[PDB]
């Protein structure tokens, strides 16, 4: 059966030659999405083809939206609990038995791909016999499931395992979920053939399909693993091509996430080999168990709710001011050259902004210019850009060393050192010299806005503006909100973020703000285990396979040792100035020892690890010895939940405190600003989600956090708030 | 009771790798070979009382699948009532052939039984049978597979055991081998193989290089490395043993085993069937044992496998005079020396598998027969045989010379 | 003495060949899926005490190689220790399993063991592993190799089994087997396989035709005339049986054994290692035996291994109750029968391979674990479990409820 009353989302046309033109059109959204109203509309569409193949010769597969078809519906995949698998399992089988029979009608069916096909959307078009896609700028075509914690489950893994073999289908396609452009996907084999306006695709489906008809009438619709004599590229697992290197790709993948708890991968690549040793139809239902395993599963629900519905929460502008309106920026002042300023002056410039770099020397300032130019030419050379684009916006930036050139911005972003009596002349030599109205923005980790906003005349419209280096490829911007920081100015900066088209969450003013603070308490919780006698080797290990990009005695070197000394110290004159006893962290200690042996990180040439002309060596030989590390030999989930938890419940102070004021904020802010691992959906979203032998959900964290805090501390003891 | 009995131990040369004296050799017609020989030794031997004749093999593919040992015993001209079954436990295959022969004996349910194996890999490579644990990425994604040179460049790296400790494990094997078959030790137990006109073959373990220096071992490049990098099968075995940041690739083709062609057949019964039949019996078979240790690095089988087999037998690693230990890579023979504290003077003392090479399915029973000969030349008591296995597995016997 | 005893015996429904419910089944999931159900119905049960699990396989090749009772070991989170090795007798290879794991109980070196096989022959066909006996030619030509399904037909030829006689005894098969499950006889010991969702893949025997008909069954064709024909297989059956004549070829695919995908497993160990683990014994492994006959005819190893188990026990065939001889052809079953002159009400009570199908490797332990059920359901006291194999050889177990 092609079915599982809902509104009709397909319409049927046939022309005089015979040829059937399906075009998706939902009415109740924007974009196509497999929803109820498409399985249903879509099962009454082929029921149709088949009874009335006497009259039929071709089909086009097109749209009506300014997208082609744009993955599956979300708000029904989340809700599946393991008591549902049966009715997902049915599902996908459904979809796959619709196109299936498209598939093999006998007739030539062509999608017309005008714009971005991604997940479900690219699913039906590979159930076609033919691609053209219209060459327009920003037409996305991939299958992103993986991103979601899901895999293509509508015949993705299964025929493109077909078009490309286990090797080609996983690395380039599956497993990362690379969304492609229109040319690239004509390269690698996506997409058969291109046009130039979407005007040209039906019609030349039309074309092709008469044409096809002539030249190939006995193959004329018939996938090229539907002939007897198919052959999968690379070969099946049982040919001793494939077999030979084969064992290395589940190693190669648990090399790719270092042993990180995401399933995901594991079960795309089972479907992929598994599918490829069996008959078509018997590997698209191992493709469906395989679905259904992973969408009732909890880490699908996590990136489910992470990167879907809390980043449309944030670019929706649920911690935006509900009530300003738009103010434009004609001009932006970037103080400081270095490494922040240098990248800010790019992504500002990379949107079309004017930037007025400000760097005490012009020599320095160019230099600062000179950042873009080295991503101007690595950027052209690999032909992403190059037509006068990077030349023109190279220009928007000018270089210069004195402050009377940032005449006329409205949006001043000071991105030089963290020192509060530097940046408040900075600030005042600035303030009268730029508009009235200008935004006064600081790019800040720790010092607190409202005491740097007592340095300038109009405090409201001075706010903290936190980028992430490389400000270029970091999506993040903390903006941290003074108390004098009125609310058209949160306004205007929040636009700003998704003009250069970062992520942005709102933060209240506090010390440590939430990134900083929050990836604190996850390297002194390794610092500790270190000074404990915990092996480096097994503090690096848990740290990777908790998820974390960067292990965090590695973390620990690129932040300068000697900078989170003094960070500490800020801390110390906060609860020592208040009359109240400061209970250190017992991290600080490991810190002191590694600054006395001077080892104050990679910056002063050698710290945790060893290091030889800029590349990082093996760890400190002299480490175990100085820490007697081997003395404690703690579980390995321990190691990884310490990390974990210190920073998820340091996130739900922030919570608690205000500094954040939503949880989507705190997951992915946590998610893209300090690194935390994606399987979790984020610091927030890890306590609702933990799973662990205690049980799942918020329960089975306290319980688990209790654990902790019995064995290794009382910190890990929950707050209230959870209780 | 029923206590079981070797009465007879034979195996043929090694024939290696490259431009092999075996390569020619079905290893059907190894197998027949030694038959042969057994029926020269004792020609009014009633063979309808052999009931059944179990051979090891790791690639029962090709030349070496559809029941080999069956094959075997119609080939030779042995009573159709005498069985043949084939059976894979990777390296011990040959050892669990004679384990599991000397059970059945002790079941009195078997009186008469041959027990051996075939490998023949110059024909029939490693791997040739493909398996799961291997090919299938669920379940090799689940165990952690890592190929066995890993594992055992990973129990060098744990224990410590440098490049030169490695190499000079393999230097002393290559000389006790050279001993063994200069002094004569060898010339009763290794059966030439000839071709159907009585002509030589192969005499002699060919892949034996008895001019090794240390110096030379030191040139060899490390074999397991360019696996290792290429796969990512080193990021898989530390995640498992975080505490080790580094792998010390110290393992090359010459501190390994060699790979080789061969066969090997025991003779076991009770005291009733080799009194009947005019057989004397070499020595006892006094227990067996099956264990392992962790399928990562592989490797560690032999110690927990053999502590349970001297438990079984009530005995300790004093009352043992030869161990006998596969050579499959250097640094699991110094670790299982490391382990149980064993006399570098009774550990593989006629030399193994890095000098003579390492027939899988054969091995076992290989240099079980090789320590029968051994206890009698030195008229000493007790051996203990164990080898490392895929997979983590363990397995140990202990025989008493008669 | 140590005596062995079955606690546990269980097995999957069996898929057939063409669009079968466990086509998408790796073998390796069919193992695990029963070690699963094990651990169900005792949670409690220490583990380490399992030394060894043994499979039988009779295509160890692709998803069935390297050793899938180590991979079953391993992917079901056994413990370590706990062994895990195959072994191929053709047919018997499922009831060798267990013939091996009694045989080390009874030794006194193992006190629990896992024994059973598995075959998905939809994934990995009869014949996938090759040999010499059949793809050698001078091993072929000595040995005078015949396909079994010739054999079969000779035997029908040299007793006087017509057509009719072949066919009304698969009808039998048919009817008893849907009683079987009719009645429920199946219910406790049929595992249904399901997915790693917990939806149901198959649970039931999807071979069976209930709805056979004495007519129906006449309108099929000899399967094997085209093979005998083509390949000269009669002229070398009849050199052989030279006062044969004529081979009437009655065999069919509907009075021979289907092609289906299964696995089996019991657990066996001795009366202290049941106690110690708080489990009942549901029977007694009272003697096994191998034994075999000519290897032209293949099929006749059954009369030899069922007459030599029996005066290893001390019995006769009047001391049996149920009698379970595997249906790989009617007219081995036939002759069985008139050989022995087992009455018709002893023989295959509940149906066998001709309607339920025959998983090669699985088989034995599957209408093992059949006569344990049926032997308790009807409180009767002895069993007797043979099977034909490849290359004439047998293999027979007698089993007393306990």
């Amino acid at each position: 059966s092609h079915h599982h009353m809902p509104d009709n989302t397909i319409q049927w046309d046939k022309d005089a030659d015979g040829i059937v033109t399906l075009t998706m059109d939902d009415p109740s959204g924007s974009t196509n999405v497999m929803n109820e109203a498409y399985i249903e509309s879509m099962g009454k569409a082929v029921d149709r083809l088949v009874a009335e193949k006497d009259s039929i010769t071709g089909v086009v597969v097109a749209s009506a939206k300014k997208t082609f078809f744009a993955g599956g519906d979300v708000k029904t995949m989340i809700q599946a609990r393991p008591e549902d698998a049966g009715d997902v399992f049915n599902t996908v089988e459904t979809i796959k038995r619709q196109l299936r029979t498209l598939e093999t009608l006998g007739k030539p069916v062509v999608a017309a791909i005008n714009g971005a096909a991604l997940g479900g959307g690219l699913e039906i078009a590979l159930a076609c016999h033919h691609r053209i896609a219209a060459d327009v700028k920003g037409s996305q075509l991939g299958l992103p499931e993986v991103t979601l914690g899901l895999l293509p489950g509508g015949g993705g893994v299964t025929r493109t395992v077909r078009m490309f073999g286990i090797q080609n289908a996983f690395v380039s396609v599956l497993a990362q979920g690379t969304r492609f452009k229109p040319a690239k996907a004509k390269e690698i084999g996506l997409v058969d053939e291109l046009v130039a306006t979407v005007e040209e695709l039906v019609p030349a489906a039309k074309a092709w399909i008469k044409e096809e008809l002539k030249a190939n009438p006995d193959g004329a619709g018939v996938q090229p693993w539907d002939k007897k004599g198919y052959k999968m590229p690379g070969g099946t697992p049982s040919s001793p091509g494939l077999a030979a290197i084969l064992p290395s790709f589940p190693s190669n993948l648990r090399k790719q996430l270092k042993g990180a708890p995401m399933p995901a991968p594991r079960a795309i690549l089972a479907a992929a080999v598994e599918g490829a040793q069996v008959d078509f139809d018997t590997a698209s239902r191992i493709e469906s168990r395989y679905f259904a395993s992973l969408v009732t599963g909890q880490v699908a629900k996590n990136m489910m709710q992470a990167f879907f519905f809390d980043l449309q929460a944030i670019n929706a502008g649920g911690s935006r001011p509900e009530g300003i309106g738009k103010t434009p920026i004609k001009r932006i002042g970037v103080l400081g050259a270095g490494m922040m300023g240098a990248g800010i002056a790019y992504v500002s410039a990379k949107a079309g902004y004017e930037v007025v770099l400000k760097d005490v020397s012009l020599e320095a300032a160019a230099k600062g210019k000179g950042y873009s130019e080295k991503l101007e030419a690595k950027a052209l050379e690999r032909g992403r850009t190059t037509q006068e684009r990077s030349d023109a916006l190279l220009a928007r930036i000018t270089p210069t060393a004195d402050a009377a050139d940032f005449k006329g911005v409205d949006f001043v972003i000071e991105a030089v050192f963290e020192n509060q009596e530097l940046k408040h002349k900075v600030f005042g030599e600035i303030e009268d010299i730029v508009e009235p109205n200008a935004i006064l923005g600081s790019n800040t980790s720790t010092l607190p806005i409202t005491g740097l906003a007592t340095g300038v005349k109009r405090q409201e419209d001075f706010i903290g503006i936190h980028f992430f280096s490389p400000v270029d490829k970091m999506p993040l911007v903390e903006i941290i909100k003074g108390e004098k920081t009125s609310d058209e100015a949160l306004a205007r900066v929040f636009d700003y973020t998704l003009a250069i088209g970062k992520t942005p969450i709102v933060v209240n003013d506090s010390r440590g703000f939430f990134t900083s603070r929050v990836i604190g308490t996850f390297v002194n919780e390794a610092l500790a285990m270190l000074g404990e006698g915990v092996e480096p080797a097994s503090i690096e290990q848990a740290g990777s396979q908790a998820g974390y990009p960067a292990p965090p005695l590695q973390l620990s070197d690129e932040l300068n040792l000697e900078l989170m000394h003094k960070i500490a110290v800020a801390t110390r004159k906060g609860v020592e100035d208040a009359g109240g006893t400061y209970q250190p962290h017992p991290a600080e200690a490991v810190v002191e020892k590694m600054i006395e042996l001077g080892r104050s990180g990679r910056l002063k040439g050698a710290g945790f690890y060893e290091y030889a002309d800029g590349k990082r060596s093996g760890l400190w030989p002299g480490l175990r010895e100085t820490f007697k590390s081997g003395s404690s030999q703690p579980p390995l989930q321990d190691m990884i939940d310490r990390m974990l938890f210190a920073e998820a419940l340091e996130t739900q102070k922030c919570l608690d405190e205000g500094v954040l004021t939503s949880t989507a904020d705190a997951n992915i802010g946590s998610i893209m600003g300090i690194g935390f691992p994606p399987w979790t959906g984020g610091s927030a979203q890890f306590i609702v989600g933990y799973s662990g032998p205690a049980g799942t959900g918020k329960a089975a964290f306290v319980a688990r956090a209790r654990e902790l805090a019995a064995a290794y501390g009382d910190r890990f003891l929950p707050p209230e708030s959870l209780l | 009771s029923e206590e079981a009995f070797i009465y007879e131990a034979i195996r043929t040369p090694r024939g290696k790798q490259k431009n092999g004296s075996l390569h020619e050799v079905k290893p059907l017609s190894l197998v027949v070979g030694l038959i042969d020989e057994l029926r020269k030794r004792h020609p009014d031997l009633d063979e309808n009382l052999i009931s059944d004749v179990i051979l090891g093999c790791v690639s029962p593919v090709g030349d070496q699948g559809g029941d080999i040992a069956r094959a075997a015993v119609l080939a030779s001209g042995m009573p159709v009532t005498s069985g043949g079954v084939q059976l894979n436990r990777f390296a011990a295959s040959g050892l669990e052939a004679v384990n599991t022969a000397a059970q059945k004996v002790r079941s009195g349910w078997d009186d008469l039984v041959l027990a051996g194996g075939v490998e023949s890999m110059s024909r029939v490579p490693m791997g040739s049978d493909g398996g799961a644990m291997g090919l299938d990425p669920a379940t090799n994604y689940d165990v952690m597979f890592v190929p066995q040179s890993i594992g055992a460049d990973l129990i060098a790296t744990i224990e410590g055991f440098s490049r030169e400790d490695v190499d000079a494990y393999a230097l002393r094997s290559q000389q006790k081998a050279a001993e063994a078959w200069s002094g004569g030790y060898f010339a009763k137990s290794v059966v030439p193989v000839r071709d159907q006109n009585g002509l030589l073959i192969l005499d002699h373990d060919e892949h034996m290089r008895p001019d090794t220096t240390k110096e030379g071992l030191a040139k060899l490049k490390p074999a397991f490395e360019g696996l290792a990098a290429l796969g990512g099968f080193d990021d898989v075995a530390l995640q498992k043993y975080h505490w080790v940041e580094k792998i010390n690739h110290v393992h090359t083709g010459g501190n390994s085993s060699g790979i080789v062609d061969g066969a090997a057949l025991v003779m076991i019964g009770s005291a009733a069937a080799g009194k009947l039949q005019g057989l004397t019996p070499r020595a006892r078979i006094v227990a067996t044992a099956t264990s392992g240790a962790d399928p990562v690095i592989m490797l560690t089988g032999p110690t927990p496998a053999t502590r349970k087999v001297l438990d079984r037998a009530g005995l300790t690693v004093d009352d043992i005079d030869l161990f006998e230990l596969n050579e499959a890579f250097a640094s699991v023979v110094l670790k299982f020396q490391k382990d149980l504290n064993i006399p570098d003077e009774k550990l593989n003392v006629n030399g193994g598998a890095i000098a003579m090479g390492h027939p899988l399915g054969a091995t076992g029973a290989m240099i079980l027969g090789t320590m029968v000969d051994e206890l009698e030349r030195r008229n000493a008591r007790r051996a203990l045989i164990t080898l490392c296995i895929g997979g983590g597995m363990g397995v140990a016997t202990i025989i008493e010379r008669v």
